[PDB]
């Protein structure tokens, strides 16, 4: 009983060709959709970058205006002294921003993306 | 072994040494050492007897431990420098660990405890590969990190290697253990001049490889692995006794021979740097190497030990062996001292 | 430096002294070389993921490859010791002492 | 004490290393190395390397299954040492654990320590980047660059694995 | 409220294992011309409860020669790794949405071997020793193709994310471009999950009960409800790979019903295979996944690398 | 060559299918017109930000707005 | 966070199905029921004797081929590159080197078992 | 070293764009079309200064130009945009492909009432030229004087004086 | 023996993973790209002996970018003094270091 060999190989290769055609069309459509999502990301990035700059400068100024109040009795302390010889901007460390804040904000800001589900 | 597989495995040993020599990245140095070890293990187990398996196990454990210390030195360099360039090391801890790793890979004392064992366990051809070609990749890395090598460490390793390799060969009657303690003493000579003039390190490496390749080619051409079987060579091929005479007197550092060439130049570069005690102790300690070389010349060339009756059959058969470059290496290991200023090509 | 590098270097040294002090059993120390590879993996990978030097992120994979590419070598050299002798005890490998 | 999670996983990493480095038996050596390689893919997974931790987990699971098969076939004795059967196993196991928790105690009380290097005592959350990588995890991009940029590394690694197979079949012959 | 979301995962699949025992026995009965359990409940709907009460009130029988710590730790890790491979599975929304959920499935498949392996070693018995090292021979056989098949089918996905494997199969099933990979993956999951013809560790005709021959009831239950959890998870994983259903984002229950009935048909297919085929020998197992499936898997890996470049159909990674 | 091919298809057909699929995967991307579009799609996928240029005064090919006619276009991807 | 809660739950109610499996039934311990199983007769010798592995060369080569799926695994990400013919050449080079390895292990009878 | 110079808290106060991410992603293409010029002046200042403290004022222009983008949506097309960002906001990955009919209604209402063309596939990823009057930073890395290199080799290569001069070798 | 085949033949075998400032995939910067660029452009061509003392400042800034030892020591001092002032009760934390602050964006 059953079909011959050539008939089953023809049905299998035809199923291959149909799957390859359908995945060709759908992956080209998915690449176009990815480019659309990335251009939405690009168009949002200047506003997010400006808010991120004001965010980190807000946090560094809050860490600086509270460093002078803590560091008042300590002799020879220099408030806001850079640990770098250069005067170039350095991107802040995680401890430079969230070093004086609560552990909930620390965990949600430094392990939040990795631990998220 | 299937000769296609032998060709591929020997080209892979050579490829590991070349990948260490030509690469500017620390991971590729480590890959070259791993490839070198991995490919040279079946060269040691070419014969499949328990001594080759023991030698291969001891060699695998020593070289694997050395490669672990090498990669830890590489990762500490990555921490303290943020980069991977094969140059000086930016931490004395990584400098110490890499100097220990390369000293283990060279078999320099007090990490010398594998070189007579592994050299005795394996054949003379694989022992030649071990004592010559495997002394090229760690000497490359030592040539490349000498702005960061601790002076006290490399000089302690060097003089400890010279003393222990001198005393070790005096108690030996096996030719492979003699060549292994000779290796230890000569690597001490090469690394003692490493921070003063590494051109003399390369000179000593090249002259040593010539003399060691001459001695192993003479041992293979005579099929001798003990002192007392080398002592039958006068009754079979008396020119080979002359060749081992001139080569062993060359390896002892006697003028007017070329093995006096590295030693003298090493002294010539260590007295410039106001070190007088250290090359003097090195020269006096090389008399031990000369003493067991003279023991082998007494047993082989200068006297005639009694032979057997069956040697009369071996008079009727010539050598069909590939004594590859044996007259060339015999001439280069003995008569090269008038060409001593050729060492400037190694600059 | 950072606190985790203390314990990863500590694990390297623990596996180092475990390798470098044999307990007369060769498989128990071939595990220690594999542990040294694990500690080097995690140490290098913490350094590379920390500094965002992304192109060296392929480096620990390569490192890990040569890990088993010698570990398999050791096992291929473990079975020849354990075919000559009934056990893989390292004190049976003392023929080259003479 | 949840900000110290990478430190706590690293304590379990050192505990697994003292577990298999005391060398009880390669059954329990494989146990301890699986435990260390499974918390080590939790140390390094909290730095962003989710691909690069799952692989050191998976490769070492295959590795310890192979090592299990060999230590049941070759490295087997009648009474295997569990963790406490030998005095020299238990002594150095307790020694490694007491010295490890000793340098835990000296680094949480003082917030700095020095064994050969100097180490901080704050939680290692402090050193992370305060930015985002966009629509790519950067370690995946770097390991993806092994095919575009790492061509010589591909050639030497694939050649080393090929001759590793050839080398191993030349060793395990006997004649 | 995530703890409820965990308890609404593992408790309905400690029930689906229980009724899977009944479905296994009854489909095994009606394919062997007899009937299954129809005595305890209404046509057998209480026989799983009867077995689940019987196994946990029987004397546990810890042996005298057994390494007791590994003897107890091995069924705990069995049921632990049986439960924890359900968390990246999209139903259409997974419990824990992993960016690399496929490699989590693969790594926990590699870790779940040690439950069988340490259970066979710990119970110091000669039949449990043979059933332990047959798991080594089985795992060095399927794992060397379990990863390249799963690589080649994700070269049409673009990532290792299981949830993106629904978006991948929104037009056509991924069994149509990858049916050799599908009919090789299905056999690889038979060989993984210790189902017939690849039992080979609990191989009843050779080894009396195999690796768990010393495990009496109670700890025997956690190897018996772990393996069935592995077959339901594994057919859900095969359904997600090759038989991905329609997902409406406003009606998730349509996707849940669709992949549920597809995974039930694949579980019934496992029961069809267990009730009809002679069991391999565990070297002929190895000369199948190495001499037959591994070269063709390497060829299809070359093809599924080169084909999305050949047709400009490289799937997105986002 | 045909009799040996029939012989190996009769004896080891899995290996024949393996070498056939591998040979197609080797030779066929070099014989396809769509392999160019793979590279063109991959280099037109904007992961990074298109960092703008300071207008010196002489850049006729660089636009001043994304909806300007000059610049790289993706109409070939829209049609295909 | 949720991952460790899920793993803690799975481990917790996998070990709490064991502690109510040992402590709930009535124990009757005597030193013949806890003996090992050798089909009724007493076992001759210990099961801690070396059980010789016939598939040992395949087991060592599994260590090498499992590294290949640490090298071939970034191919869904390597296909996203902008140097793509080079990626395709290196990918086909890695699968071809794995295949040359498997062919060498075949023809030298490394896949067969001993005895 | 020196005191780090941070701006004060009053220097950072600006009327923020207090909308969610789906509201931003729904209006993203028209934001990249209409708010092109101060955004590109800001990102040019941001990659050239390499210092956010020298980029605040341009950044405020961004926060000036985004809000006027949304008020002009709020005055005219508040309800089709509200339905469109709600439908975007439902999805987990926030798919544009699940919301094409609300996108068509929003684009039609915007093109009728405000005359904005939505950017096509490929336009927002272009590298554009920006006409600014701020100076080019002459040292954005705050670097210093590079050390003087070693002098090169020059002159014709004469032979060695008396050969090698190695103890007695006259050549 | 640094037989520099890669510069003789002009091939790039491993110069690309050499430093962090090299060409990275998708233009991803390292966290110490500016520090390493300044150190390499300082120490280029002047040799190692002049580079160990004339480019010491850029290499100290770059090493302190890499390991952040001075930063973590300063944060140790700040956090320890803050904990001491909390323990003595001579200082209270502000509301924006406790949560109730209605954060920026
Ligand atoms: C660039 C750097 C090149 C460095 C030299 C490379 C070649 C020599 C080393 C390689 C080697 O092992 O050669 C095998 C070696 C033979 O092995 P053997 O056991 O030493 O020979 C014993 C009998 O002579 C075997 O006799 P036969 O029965 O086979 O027949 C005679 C044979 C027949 O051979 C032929 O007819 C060869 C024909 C093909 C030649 C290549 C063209 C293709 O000719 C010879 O053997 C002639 C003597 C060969 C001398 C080998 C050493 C050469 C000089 C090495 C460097 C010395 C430096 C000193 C510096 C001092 C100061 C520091 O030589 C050859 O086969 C051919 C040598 C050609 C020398 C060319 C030199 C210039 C190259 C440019
Ligand atoms: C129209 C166009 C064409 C016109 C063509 C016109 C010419 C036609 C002939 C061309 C061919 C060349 C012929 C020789 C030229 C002159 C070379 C010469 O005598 O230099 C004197 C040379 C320096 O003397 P000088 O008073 O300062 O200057 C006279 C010249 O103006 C020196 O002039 P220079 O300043 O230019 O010399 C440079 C430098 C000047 O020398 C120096 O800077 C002093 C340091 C030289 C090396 C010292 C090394 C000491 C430690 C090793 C000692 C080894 C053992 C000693 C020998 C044992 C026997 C093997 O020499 C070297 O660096 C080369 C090293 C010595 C090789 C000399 C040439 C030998 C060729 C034949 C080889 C036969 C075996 C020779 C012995 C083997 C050992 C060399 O004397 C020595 O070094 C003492 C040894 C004697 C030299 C070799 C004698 C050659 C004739 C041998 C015939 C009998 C052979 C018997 C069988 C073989 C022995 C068993
Ligand atoms: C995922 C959803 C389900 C998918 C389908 C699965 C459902 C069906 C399952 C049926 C029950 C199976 C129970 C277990 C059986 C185990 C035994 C078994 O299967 O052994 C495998 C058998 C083994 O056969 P064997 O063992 O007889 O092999 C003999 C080998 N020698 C000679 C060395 C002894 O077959 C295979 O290995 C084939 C695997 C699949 C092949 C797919 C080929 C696709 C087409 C290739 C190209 C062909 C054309 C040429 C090129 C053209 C190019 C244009
Ligand atoms: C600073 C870096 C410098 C780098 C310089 C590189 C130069 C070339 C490489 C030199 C390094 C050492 C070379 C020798 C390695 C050992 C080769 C070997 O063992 O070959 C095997 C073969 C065995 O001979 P057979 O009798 O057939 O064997 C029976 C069964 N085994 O044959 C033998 O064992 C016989 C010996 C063959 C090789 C000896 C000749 C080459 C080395 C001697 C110096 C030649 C002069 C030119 C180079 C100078 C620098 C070394
Ligand atoms: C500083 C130098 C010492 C550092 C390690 C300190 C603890 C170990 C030393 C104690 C002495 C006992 C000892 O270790 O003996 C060697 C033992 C092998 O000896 P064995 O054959 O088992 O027994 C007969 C001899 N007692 O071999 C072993 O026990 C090997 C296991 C060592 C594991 C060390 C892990 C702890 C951390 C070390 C530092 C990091
Ligand atoms: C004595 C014998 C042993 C007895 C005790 C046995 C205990 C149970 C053993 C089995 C469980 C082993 C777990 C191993 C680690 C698994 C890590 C994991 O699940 O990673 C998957 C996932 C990756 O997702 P990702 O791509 O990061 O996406 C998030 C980014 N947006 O990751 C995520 O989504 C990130 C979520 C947070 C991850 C935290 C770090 C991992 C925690 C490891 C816990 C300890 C593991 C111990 C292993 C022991 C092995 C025997
Ligand atoms: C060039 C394209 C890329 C090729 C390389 C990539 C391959 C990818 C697939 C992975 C393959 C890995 C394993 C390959 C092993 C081959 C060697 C082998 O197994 O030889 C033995 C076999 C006969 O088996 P036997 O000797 O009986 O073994 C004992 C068990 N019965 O011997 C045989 O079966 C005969 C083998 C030689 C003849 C095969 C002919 C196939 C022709 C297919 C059509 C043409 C395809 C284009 C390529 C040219 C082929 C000549």
């Amino acid at each position: 009983r059953g079909l011959s060999g050539y008939s089953m190989f023809a049905v299998g290769i035809g199923a291959l060709l149909f799957g390859y055609w359908s995945m060709m069309r759908w992956n080209r459509e998915r690449r176009r959709l990815q480019i659309e999502d990335f251009e939405a990301r690009i168009a949002l990035m200047p506003l997010l970058q400006a808010e991120k700059d004001r965010r980190v400068l807000q946090m560094l100024r809050e860490n600086l205006e509270e460093e002078a109040t803590i560091m008042k009795d300590v002799p020879g302390w220099k408030v806001g002294e850079s640990v770098f010889h250069t005067t170039r901007w350095v991107t802040p460390m995680m401890g430079e921003l969230y070093g004086l804040r609560t552990g909930e904000e620390i965990l949600s800001s430094t392990y939040g993306f990795i631990w998220y589900t | 072994m299937n000769p296609i597989i032998l060709i591929i495995i020997l080209m892979t040993v050579m490829l590991g040494t070349i990948i260490v020599m030509i690469s500017t990245h620390w991971l590729l140095i480590w890959i070259g050492f791993e490839m070198n070890m991995l490919a040279i293990i079946p060269i040691m187990m070419k014969k499949h007897n328990p001594r080759a398996t023991e030698a291969s196990t001891k060699y695998f454990l020593t070289q694997s431990t050395a490669s672990m210390l090498l990669m830890m030195a590489i990762i500490i360099n990555l921490m303290f420098s943020g980069q991977w360039t094969v140059m000086k090391l930016f931490n004395p801890m990584a400098s110490m660990l890499m100097t220990m790793a390369l000293a283990m890979k060279l078999g320099m004392a007090p990490f010398h405890f594998w070189v007579p064992e592994v050299t005795q366990g394996i054949p003379l051809s694989s022992g030649l590969i071990l004592l010559t070609w495997q002394k090229l990749a760690p000497m490359s890395v030592l040539y490349q990190i000498l702005p960061s090598i601790n002076l006290d460490l490399i000089l302690t390793l060097s003089i400890l290697s010279i003393t222990i390799g001198g005393w070790g060969g005096l108690n030996q009657t096996q030719l492979r253990k003699i060549m292994a303690y000779s290796s230890i003493a000569h690597m001490g000579w090469m690394t003692a001049v490493l921070l003063y003039n590494p051109t003399m390190t390369l000179l000593n490496l090249i002259i040593y490889i010539i003399m060691t390749s001459t001695m192993f080619t003479l041992f293979m051409a005579n099929s001798t692995t003990t002192t007392l079987s080398l002592s039958h060579t006068w009754n079979k091929a008396p020119i080979m006794t002359i060749l081992v005479l001139i080569t062993l007197l060359s390896m002892g550092g006697l003028p007017p021979l070329s093995g006096f060439m590295p030693k003298w130049m090493i002294i010539q570069e260590m007295t410039k740097n106001d070190s007088i005690i250290l090359p003097t102790l090195m020269a006096i300690t090389a008399l031990l190497n000369l003493y067991f070389y003279m023991r082998l010349t007494y047993s082989t060339a200068l006297t005639m030990f009694p032979s057997t009756n069956n040697m009369k059959m071996k008079w009727q058969f010539p050598t069909t062996k590939r004594m590859t470059l044996l007259p060339t290496m015999t001439v280069l290991s003995t008569m090269l001292l008038p060409l001593t200023p050729i060492l400037s090509i190694l600059e | 430096m950072s606190l985790v590098y203390m314990n990863i270097m500590m694990a390297f040294t623990v596996s180092l002294t475990g390798l470098l002090m044999y307990r007369s059993h060769l498989m128990s120390s071939l595990l220690c070389l594999e542990g040294m590879m694990l500690s080097l993996f995690i140490l290098a990978t913490l350094m590379i993921l920390n500094s965002h030097f992304t192109l060296a992120s392929m480096m620990p994979i390569i490192l890990l490859v040569f890990a088993a590419c010698e570990a398999a070598l050791g096992l291929s050299l473990l079975v020849m010791v354990s075919n000559t002798y009934g056990t893989d005890y390292v004190q049976n490998l003392n023929l080259l002492q003479c | 004490m949840m900000t110290y999670i990478v430190f706590i996983l690293s304590i379990i990493f050192v505990m697994g290393f003292v577990g298999f480095s005391s060398k009880p038996s390669p059954i329990y050596g494989g146990l301890g190395l699986i435990v260390s390689g499974g918390v080590g893919c939790g140390i390094v997974l909290n730095f962003g390397g989710s691909f690069l931790g799952l692989m050191v987990f998976l490769i070492y699971l295959g590795g310890m299954m192979v090592v299990f098969g060999y230590t049941t076939a070759m490295a087997t004795e009648q009474y295997p040492e569990v963790w406490v059967s030998n005095k020299v196993v238990l002594g150095t196991f307790i020694t490694g654990l007491l010295m490890e928790f000793l340098m835990v105690y000296y680094v949480l009380k003082d917030k700095e320590v020095e064994i050969v290097f100097k180490f901080n005592g704050m939680g290692d959350w402090v050193i992370y980047d305060t930015g985002d990588s966009g629509f790519f995890s950067e370690e995946a991009m770097g390991i993806a660059a092994l095919y575009s940029y790492g061509t010589w590394l591909v050639i030497v690694t694939g050649w080393s694995l090929l001759i590793g197979v050839v080398v191993i079949m030349e060793i395990t012959r006997g004649n | 409220m995530f703890m409820i979301n965990v308890l609404t995962l593992i408790i309905p699949i400690l029930l689906a294992v229980a009724f899977l025992t009944l479905v296994e026995r009854k489909v095994l009965g009606y394919m062997q011309f007899r009937k299954g359990p129809n005595v305890v409940g209404p046509y057998g709907l209480l026989q799983p409860i009867a077995d689940a009460i019987k196994l946990f009130i029987k004397e546990p029988l810890r042996p005298a020669t057994s390494s007791i710590s590994m003897f107890i730790l091995a069924p705990i890790l069995a049921l632990t790794l049986a439960l924890t491979m359900w968390i990246p599975l999209p139903m259409p929304y997974p419990l824990i949405n992993m960016n690399l959920g496929v490699l989590f499935m693969l790594a926990m498949s590699s870790l779940a071997v040690y439950s069988i392996l340490w259970s066979g070693w710990a119970s110091n018995s000669k039949y449990a020793l043979i059933g332990a090292l047959r798991a080594v021979a089985q795992t060095i056989s399927y794992e060397v193709t379990l990863a390249i098949i799963l690589l080649s089918v994700l070269l049409m996905n673009g990532s290792f994310t299981l949830s993106t494997l629904i978006i991948t199969q929104e037009q056509v099933w991924l069994i149509f471009p990858a049916w050799p990979l599908a009919m090789m993956w299905f056999i690889s999951t038979l060989a993984e999950t210790n189902r017939a013809p690849f039992d080979l560790t609990e191989g009843e005709s050779e080894l009396v009960s195999g690796f768990n021959v010393e495990y009496a009831a109670g700890p025997f239950a956690l190897f018996f409800m772990a393996e069935y959890a592995n077959i339901i998870m594994m057919n859900i994983f095969t359904t997600t790979l090759f038989l991905g259903a329609f997902h409406n984002p406003y009606m998730p229950e349509l996707y849940t019903i669709n992949f549920t009935i597809k995974s039930l048909l694949l579980s019934i297919t496992f029961l069809w295979i267990r009730a009809s085929y002679p069991r391999f020998r565990y070297d002929q197992l190895m000369h199948l996944l190495w001499k037959n499936f591994l070269p063709l898997t390497l060829a299809l890996c070359m093809w599924h690398v080169s084909l999305p470049i050949l047709l400009s159909s490289i799937p997105p990674q986002t | 060559v045909a009799a040996f091919l029939k012989n190996v298809w009769a004896k080891e057909p899995v290996l024949v299918a393996s070498f056939a699929i591998a040979g197609l995967a080797v030779i066929l991307p070099t014989l396809s017109p769509y392999t160019k579009y793979s590279l063109m799609i991959n280099r037109a996928t904007p992961y990074n930000y298109p960092v703008p240029l300071r207008d010196d005064g002489n850049m006729p090919d660089v636009p001043s707005h994304p909806q300007d006619p000059q610049g790289p276009s993706l109409e070939w991807l829209k049609r295909l | 966070m949720n991952l460790m809660i899920t793993l803690l739950t799975n481990f917790t109610l996998a070990t709490l199905l064991v502690t109510i499996a040992f402590w709930l039934p009535q124990l009757n311990v005597y030193s013949e029921k806890t003996s090992p199983y050798e089909c009724g007769f007493d076992p001759m010798g210990s099961a801690r004797l070396p059980f010789s592995m016939k598939f040992f060369l395949v087991a060592i080569t599994f260590l090498l081929f499992d590294l290949e799926i640490a090298l071939l695994l970034p191919l869904p990400w390597a296909s996203q590159t902008t140097n793509l013919n080079t990626m395709l050449t290196m990918a086909l080079l890695l699968i071809f080197l794995l295949a040359v390895s498997l062919a060498y292990e075949w023809t030298q009878k490394g896949l067969e078992w001993t005895e | 070293p020196g005191i780090v110079e941070l701006p004060s808290l009053e220097d950072l106060k600006v009327q923020e764009v207090k909308v969610s991410s789906s509201v931003l992603k729904a209006a993203a293409h028209h934001y990249g079309a209409q708010c092109d010029k101060p955004n590109k002046e800001f990102m040019l200042c941001r990659w050239e200064e390499k210092d956010p403290r020298r980029c605040l004022e341009e950044g405020k222009l961004v926060n000036q130009c985004a809000l006027e983008f949304f008020r002009q949506i709020k005055r005219h097309c508040a309800e089709p945009f509200t339905e469109y960002w709600t439908c975007i906001d439902y999805s987990g990955l926030q798919l544009f492909r699940r919301c094409r009919k609300e996108q068509a209604q929003f684009d039609k209402c915007v093109l009728d009432k405000l005359g904005w063309v939505r950017p096509d596939l490929g336009e927002l990823s272009k590298v554009t030229k920006v006409k600014t009057d701020r100076p080019l930073p002459e040292n954005p890395y705050h670097s210093r004087a590079r050390p003087e290199p070693n002098p090169e080799v020059e002159g014709d290569l004469k032979p060695a004086r008396h050969g090698s001069r190695l103890f007695f070798w006259t050549m | 023996p640094f037989f520099d085949v890669q510069k003789k033949l002009g091939v790039d075998l491993d110069h690309w993973m050499t430093i962090q400032s090299a060409e990275q995939p998708h233009r991803i910067p390292a966290r110490c790209h500016a520090f390493e660029k300044e150190w390499i452009e300082c120490a280029h061509g002047i040799g190692s002996i002049r580079a160990e003392k004339e480019c010491k400042i850029e290499f100290e800034d770059f090493r302190e970018c890499l390991l952040r030892q001075k930063t973590m020591k300063r944060l140790n001092a700040i956090k320890r003094q803050r904990d001491k002032l909390i323990k003595e009760g001579k200082y209270t934390p502000p509301p924006h270091h406790s949560g109730q602050e209605d954060l920026r964006p």
